[PDB]
């Protein structure tokens, strides 16, 4: 529901996907990747009020508890729901090859 | 049971989906030029011409650094065989004129929309040699933004737009592969398996064991092992209860895709498990994770016996694969 | 670590740094070696016509260019001159990841 | 492996399931539930470093990013993984009814 | 939002000549239909003090007595004549509104 389309379309203070550039060599330390040199791994961030994309019943219960107990520090978190693979090109010996590193790009977020 | 080489009758095939180009070169030397040049040199085999698929499904996208591509593009679609190119474009700008210089006797089935409104297709007589074709393209249009020689595949993904990391001038090499321009090949890999003789039932248990998911010796990273679940025939449809027991010691991300099938589907695998988009979910898929699943042909049967996922319908062990296909007959 | 080495794996290609103490291989290909036993090898050839630099994932046991390797354990590619007649020949080998990317002829400033 | 037994056995600074008591009337306002008047709805909490129970590949990528970039605010969050329904007894008119509210109790926590 | 009410049967307490009391009912429940409202009946007599709180349709009568003021959102004890023992009745349409009985707002 809270896909990249809606989050990038309009700024939302709540749980939404935000753009993030994961640079392989510079950040992850993975020197074995030839292409892409860095990809877009959106990260889920934002508070989850009770009136929002609540998925599980326990999520609703924790949201209600946070609403009625503001000084509790326990609340549902913003986490990826649908993640998409990243195709990369890496060299074995002198032969390049294409791998699909699954679950690397976040397409939507949820409150749980 | 007994493990034997599998045939077409086996419920699980263990295809491998790979992306490869025979040779190619990407050049940035077309930023100054008004029109980009993408050249494809397709190659066929010695098989019968009738058996060769006449249809190609050239996919067009913009590169990852370009949200939408607005620039004239000339596509040189050269192949020693007459072809029909079922184009499929995504995130391409509208109203920019585009040119498709295809080989003689080849037709381009543009998709609907504005793209087909400003697209001119011309059939010509490109040489069947890489160097000659590249020279002809360079002479006609200065510099080629991309050139790729590849086998004739069902799907050919091209990502337009200039990347400045590419060399200034094209230089064809066998050991070149950029993820922009590539093809998609499905190679049926040999595997072992066995089917338990069972009466027709609404409950089916298919155990799939994978030894090596990918050829990279860095197998600490997940790989997508796409599982296709489609019937023997779309009509009549089949409603069933599937229990896929998936096992792979190396880390993978089993992705379950089901088409034209109804019923209840359960997946049990120590690795991650996923599902496709809403168009890919034909059954009520529910995932189930257990890290206790063993990794032998014998122990897996006992695990199914103990856990109640019985009777075991089929078992399939594939030493190397990543595109399992599941054909259900009726 | 039993993981295969990361080595620059450009074949014979032209460079510009000649006789200088240190240089960068400028090889755009970083490859995981085919076999875990392999180590990175760099070969710098200088001729009156053209200068070339080659980088490979090579087995230390097998001699490259009919020349035996005596520095497979080196953390960095300590470049050593060899006695190839006529043309100027330097070779080094190392076992760190992307170690052949940087070539050093002498540690002195 | 971050079940109730592990976290309840001893303190664990990272992502763990922590005991929490939810009283329906006082906390959630659910005055429609007669029995139980309260239960234990444990909540997941605790930062997720690289060497921990990360489930998907995107979690490992984000953890590596945070490890190489401390001041980043992007990191996997501790979220429920195993949920158990809560047994409740509620009255409709004069009729008692026993129900199992799905997904009300947290038993295990993962990093996402 | 179904209405919540106390559905205790006839009980015994010490509510007499008091401005307010508590039903002391341990059963909170949803009535069968949302149209129904919470009704409280007080019928203290020389035998003992009796009271009850149940669900009832606002338009239907209780013991052949019409609850004219059932439309009120609060349970206000109003006197009703009945042979044998005095009658007091109130009704309310909000959630869990019959837990506390208020005889009169005067304080």
């Amino acid at each position: 529901a809270l896909d990249t389309n809606y989050c990038f379309s309009s700024t939302e203070k709540n749980c939404c996907v935000r753009q993030l550039y994961i640079d392989f060599r510079k950040d992850l330390g993975w020197k074995w990747i030839h292409e892409p040199k860095g990809y877009h791994a959106n990260f889920c961030l934002g508070p989850c009020p009770y009136i929002w994309s609540l998925d599980t019943q326990y999520s609703k219960v924790l949201a209600l508890y946070n609403q009625h107990n503001p000084g509790a520090s326990a609340a549902p978190c913003c986490v990826p729901q649908a993640l998409e693979p990243l195709p990369i090109v890496y060299y074995v010996g002198r032969k390049p090859k294409v791998e699909q590193l699954s679950n690397m790009i976040v397409r939507s977020c949820k409150c749980s | 049971c007994e493990l034997s080489p599998i045939n077409a009758s086996h419920p699980v095939q263990a295809l491998m989906e790979s992306f490869t180009v025979l040779s190619g070169c990407a050049s940035r030397g077309t930023t100054g030029l008004p029109r980009e040049v993408h050249v494809l040199n397709l190659r066929s085999t010695d098989q019968g011409p009738g058996q060769r698929q006449r249809e190609v499904t050239l996919h067009l996208n913009p590169i990852a650094s370009v949200h939408t591509h607005h620039k004239p593009i000339v596509f040189l679609l050269n192949s020693p065989q007459p072809l029909v190119w079922h184009l499929k474009t995504e995130r391409l700008a509208a109203g920019v004129p585009r040119l498709f210089l295809v080989s003689e006797g080849s037709v381009v089935q543009f998709p609907s929309g504005n793209f087909s409104l400003t697209a001119e297709t011309e059939e010509r007589n490109f040489p069947q040699e890489n160097e000659h074709l590249l020279r002809w393209a360079q002479k006609e249009y200065g510099a080629v933004t991309s050139f790729t020689e590849l086998k004739i595949a069902r799907n050919i993904y091209i990502k337009v737009g200039e990347d400045q990391v590419f060399p200034p001038t094209c230089n064809i090499g066998k050991n070149f592969l950029s993820l922009n321009y590539l093809a998609e090949y499905l190679q049926p890999k040999a595997a072992e398996g066995c089917v338990l003789p069972s009466q027709p039932h609404e409950k089916e248990v298919h155990i799939i064991e994978l030894i090596t998911p990918s050829s990279n010796p860095y197998s600490a990273f997940q790989v997508d092992i796409i599982v296709d679940i489609r019937p023997a025939q779309e009509d009549p449809e089949v409603v069933k209860n599937l229990v896929l027991i998936l096992k792979c010691k190396k880390s993978v991300n089993w992705v379950i895709k089901s088409f034209d099938v109804k019923g209840n589907l359960k997946v049990i695998a120590p690795n991650s498990i996923g599902f496709g988009k809403e168009s890919e979910r034909s059954m009520t898929m529910t995932k189930l994770v257990r890290d206790d699943i063993p990794s032998t042909q014998e122990n897996l049967m006992k695990w199914a016996l103990d856990n109640g996922y019985r009777p075991v319908t089929s078992y399939t062990m594939a030493p190397v694969a990543n595109r399992f296909h599941l054909r259900l007959e009726n | 670590v039993k993981f295969p080495q990361l080595c620059k794996f450009c074949d014979v290609r032209f460079s510009t740094c000649d006789n200088q103490k240190s240089c960068m291989s400028n090889c755009s290909i970083t490859s995981i070696c085919e076999k875990p036993q392999e180590v990175c090898v760099a070969v710098w050839r200088k001729n009156d016509e053209n200068i070339t630099l080659e980088t490979v994932c090579h087995d230390p046991k097998l001699p490259y260019h009919d020349f035996i390797l005596e520095d497979a354990a080196s953390p960095k590619c300590i470049m050593k001159e060899k006695k190839k007649p006529g043309e100027t020949f330097f070779m080094c080998s190392c076992s760190s990841d992307e170690c052949n990317d940087n070539i050093i002829f002498s540690e002195e400033y």
